[PDB]
RNA sequence: CAACGCGAAGAACCUUACCAGGUCUUGACAUCCUCUGACAAUCCUAGAGAUAGGACGUCCCCUUCGGGGGCAGAGUGACAGGUGGUGCAUGGUUGUCGUCAGCUCGUGUCGUGAGAUGUUGGGUUAAGUCCCGCAACGAGCGCAACCCUUGAUCUUAGUUGCCAGCAUUCAGUUGGGCACUCUAAGGUGACUGCCGGUGACAAACCGGAGGAAGGUGGGGAUGACGUCAAAUCAUCAUGCCCCUUAUGACCUGGGCUACACACGUGCUACAAUGGACAGAACAAAGGGCAGCGAAACCGCGAGGUUAAGCCAAUCCCACAAAUCUGUUCUCAGUUCGGAUCGCAGUCUGCAACUCGACUGCGUGAAGCUGGAAUCGCUAGUAAUCGCGGAUCAGCAUGCCGCG
């Protein structure tokens, strides 16, 4: 028997549904093809990292924005790549979509990035204890309020697997008025199965 | 020339009762065929009665929500609150009594693994 | 049950009717159990599938109205 | 004229209305106030579990609102201007 | 064996019945809602992860 | 924990005897409202042709008449369960005096109810009545085991 | 306990994996390689796949025309498939003790060490809740609150609602108006706030008053560290094996509904606080566009005909039952009970034998309060009475929710 999810918890009253629009008759394709843009740029994007991307529809016309600073990288160079993607995306959708990149400065308080981050140095074999006691204090300099941090699996150990966490911090999770951003990720590896859980408490909500 | 508004349990009477002689009216209709029950017909008048104003107002209802019952509870706040609005002189007595809260009384919610709203399932080993 | 009239297909159908116009002798080979029975097919005989064996069947003058798979028990007991 | 907006968050919903009513106020109608619509609800139900455990349920709702607004005078030289608003895409609108 | 039949659902049969409904995210043939064409687990991930824009966590 | 009660089926507050506390409200304890208010309130009359007399004095006399004073619960001790007397509050002789009239006149068995509510009424006014046996036989056996305090 | 109206919020086929038979092989499904260029569908006999072939019968966008882009078809080897095993390889989820009040760390002390303190002692509450001492001083996760919802009311808004006063009507529909309810947003609100007592004055507790609500008002959501190698390989993936002329696939039929018995959870009763007939009522919360489907006519019925309105506070689903009144019945295995049966129909669906529901007849079984034992329930609860809704063509005594 398991916690609740934070942000499901906290979704449409100190946080949005990251998918704004208006449907009726046509809520079940709308939904249908939301989910399959957000997993085109998903995959296709997970390189350069994304945290969320929030969908909009306005005369049929749908339109994005998307987070992390690196797709800032991408309006650069991949200033051409990004016409190239959402090229795709109008052939996806039918209807030519609109996108905006929008920079979340301090990625070290991300859920999502920083789930990715752990992700990465999990699968590039670097050590459980290493990666999540130096991204902890990462984020907290960084300036949250309170973080905890978690992975499980065949840690090294492979015969048999287990669970660990650290934390430091305050981190209410029954109170419905913080805001404790959450993500998880998950990292193959070569010895079994590993998945991450990460969330952090930012701030109240006034 | 008196109005008041009463709440029981789903049911909302809206009474305007006028000085008169005793005669009782629910939905430009009378109650001894709208409502049977003499326990619900010493309803009107319980509160007339424990205060001396028993025969010299006749009453106009307009009555919406719940069964019978909760009609009559009905009936008994909004004319309170009209007779309220009559003459607080006596306000204090009629407190003394009662027959002025709204009774929170509502039907509870149904939840899921329980059966109605408190019967959990047959337990056996 | 309707008064749109009785249910059969026409695979089975034209073989069986042409069967009775030319020589009624051969049996018939069906894995359909659903057609209802006809009356004017009396003493044929049908191979009904049951699951695993088509069953062979001969066809009174009173079996009217009921289907073939009447008389087919695909579930073996005791 | 009768003109009808509905939504999911009464947040985002009375600012369209109010906006809508400015709007139409200040760029001179004659207009009736946002009365609100009464609301429906829609629950939904499901197990907490993949594989066992009914008797655990946890609840969601399909909360929607709606709110009605209507121009008396239908003022041709106003309308037009107001059909240019934009509002987001959590609202609904219709004649 | 899923594959199969997922393409089955997805190809038309031969009659109007034989359409039954699986779920077209994650390919449960049981417990879809129509609202949504969606079943349960894969509804209850995306619902907490934000998606469907008017659901929330209801409660009275 | 603690000691708990409630008050109900009121009637009104001032010139009020217990006949007409009864003839707008109190005891109806048969089950739903409805088939009581009813199937009552007319037993009363059926028994004012019966008896000279009030109908509503003969409830309360045959009320006096059914009530116990005494009563025995059981107590686990040793081996024995030992049956030990004990008093009976103010109020619980009320319910439980009642109690037995209804159930009785649910259990003896005649054509309908008000006449058997009735007939039963009257056979606890006088002292021989199924309710009153039972008041007797918990008497006796109580005052037959008064020695254990 | 915490499996047994559970995965299944729905099994005639389909679902569906399993069984019999008939069938296929780079394979329905996905990317790569070469061609044919845009490729398909309708109908014919065998027909169930599918195959034999047919009647028009393989028909785009850009191209300085070389050839590209996408679209399918053929061949093609890499590959695809695993509801096949392993929950004692895992992720991700969920139950349980348990909404119980506990579980820990920073620093410091004592011990030598496992360790202890804080976290104990007084009361306090629901609480590790608070206050008072105390080698402890603090902090964190738990509790509380912050959230939802029902309870009284103020402002704004009066249409599809509501009709106080008026004329009108059977259609408070109209005319007129937001008076009232109601609707939905923003505040007010209950906070031990105030008074007396108890208690050291503290914490708190008892009793009052105000108060719609007095002592977490009611209910919901929230489920700590962890135990049960608790459940799930049926969403996911190392691991092995199955091979791709088979555990992978397509089709017909059968099954998951079998039936000598056992158990669990429920519905219906066993009768006159009743049956039957007639009249009179009161009313939620939801759903409705391959939808809801009005009225009238047809049938004594399940339903059918032709269909108005409704994308819905307008129309419909939708005539809530229990209940009240009146007539008969007169204690029986009965006018209770309705099981199971043969006959005759309605609906859906290609399809109702295995294997639907409903209806008119005929039938009418056991049962006349259930051993030993055992369960739920602290007032809108239990007990009854109905009404919707997910699943979806049809299938509800189940479940979810409403009064």
């Amino acid at each position: 028997g398991q916690k609740v999810n934070p942000v499901g918890l906290r979704i449409g009253v100190i946080r949005d549904w990251e998918s704004k629009w208006y449907a009726g008759k046509d809520y079940a394709d709308f939904l249908h093809e939301d989910l399959k843009i957000r997993e085109y740029i998903s995959k296709r994007l997970s390189d350069a990292s994304v945290s969320k991307v929030e969908i909009e529809r306005a005369a049929n016309r749908v339109n994005i924005t998307i987070h992390t600073a690196k797709p800032g990288m991408v309006i650069g160079k991949g200033g051409s790549e990004v016409e190239a993607l959402r090229k795709a995306l109008n052939s996806l959708t039918g209807k030519r979509v609109h996108i905006n990149i929008l920079e979340i400065k301090r990625a070290d308080l991300d859920a999502q990035l920083v789930a990715d981050n752990i992700a990465r140095q999990l699968e590039n074999r670097v050590s459980f204890r290493r990666a999540q006691k130096q991204q902890i204090q990462r984020t907290m300099r960084a300036g949250a309020q309170g973080v905890k941090t978690m992975v499980s699996g065949r840690l090294g150990g492979a015969d048999i697997a287990r669970s660990e966490y650290y934390s430091e911090g305050t981190v209410p999770l029954h109170t419905l008025r913080a805001d404790i951003d959450y993500a998880t990720s998950e990292a193959d590896t070569t010895y079994g199965k590993l998945g991450v859980k990460v969330w952090i408490y930012r701030g109240e909500v006034l | 020339q008196y109005y008041g508004t009463g709440r029981r349990k789903s049911s909302v009477a809206r009474v305007r009762l006028v000085p008169g002689e005793g005669r009782i009216v629910v939905n430009n209709r009378e109650i001894s065929e709208h409502i049977p029950s003499a326990a619900l017909i010493e309803d009107i008048k319980q509160p007339l009665t424990l205060t001396e104003t028993a025969g010299t107002y006749d009453v106009l209802v307009n009555v919406h929500g719940g069964g019978l019952s909760g009609q009559a509870g009905a009936i008994r706040h909004g004319i309170a609150r009209a007779l309220l609005e009559a003459d607080p002189e006596y306000r204090t007595t009629l407190k003394r009594a009662g027959l002025l809260t709204r009774d929170a009384r509502m039907k509870e919610r149904k939840k899921y693994g329980l059966k109605g709203a408190r019967r959990a399932p047959q337990f056996s080993k | 049950s309707l008064k749109k009239g009785p249910f059969v297909d026409g695979h089975l159908m034209t073989k069986i009717e042409k069967l009775n116009e030319t020589d009624k002798k051969q049996v018939v080979k069906t894995w359909s159990r659903r057609s209802t029975i006809f009356p004017q097919f009396i003493g044929h005989t049908i191979a009904v599938y049951d699951g695993r064996k088509h069953v062979p069947v001969f066809i009174s003058e009173d079996m009217v109205g009921h289907k073939l798979g009447e008389f087919a028990p695909t579930r073996t007991y005791k | 004229i009768r003109i009808r907006l509905k939504a999911y968050d009464h947040r985002i919903l009375d600012q369209s209305a109010e906006k809508i009513v400015e709007t139409a106020k200040r760029s001179g109608a004659s207009v009736s106030g946002p009365i609100p619509l009464p609301t429906e609800k829609s629950v939904y139900t499901i197990l907490r579990a993949v594989h066992k455990y009914k008797d655990s349920r946890e609840q969601f709702e399909m909360r929607t609102h709606k709110r009605l607004i209507d121009i008396v005078n239908p003022t041709p030289q106003t309308v037009d201007a107001l059909m240019r608003l934009d509002l987001p895409s959590g609202v609904d609108i219709e004649i | 064996a899923k594959k199969s039949m997922i393409a089955k659902q997805q190809r038309t049969p031969k009659f109007k019945v034989q359409e039954y409904t699986r779920c077209e995210r994650c390919g449960r043939p049981h417990s879809v809602i129509r609202k949504f064409k969606l079943c349960r687990i894969c509804f209850r991930e995306l619902a907490y992860k934000g998606q469907i824009p008017g659901v929330k966590k209801a409660s009275w | 924990k603690g000691p708990v009660a409630k008050r109900d089926v009121l009637p009104d507050p001032i010139y009020n005897s217990k006949l007409v506390s009864r003839l707008i409200n109190k005891m109806m304890i048969d089950g739903k409202k409805g088939k009581s208010q009813t199937i009552l309130y007319k037993s009363f009359d059926i028994i004012k042709e019966r008896t000279g007399n009030d109908a509503m004095e003969v409830f309360e006399q045959a009320l006096k008449n059914i009530m116990p004073v005494l009563e025995v619960k059981a107590r686990r001790v040793g081996g024995a369960n030992y049956q030990v007397p004990v008093e009976v509050r103010p109020e619980r002789r009320t319910t439980l005096g009642l109690r037995w009239l209804v159930n009785y006149a649910r259990l003896r068995g005649e054509k309908t109810m008000e006449e058997r509510l009735a007939n039963e009424i009257l056979d606890a006014a006088n002292n021989t009545g199924a309710a009153v046996k039972k008041r007797e036989d918990t008497h006796k056996m109580a005052e037959a085991n008064k020695a254990f305090a």
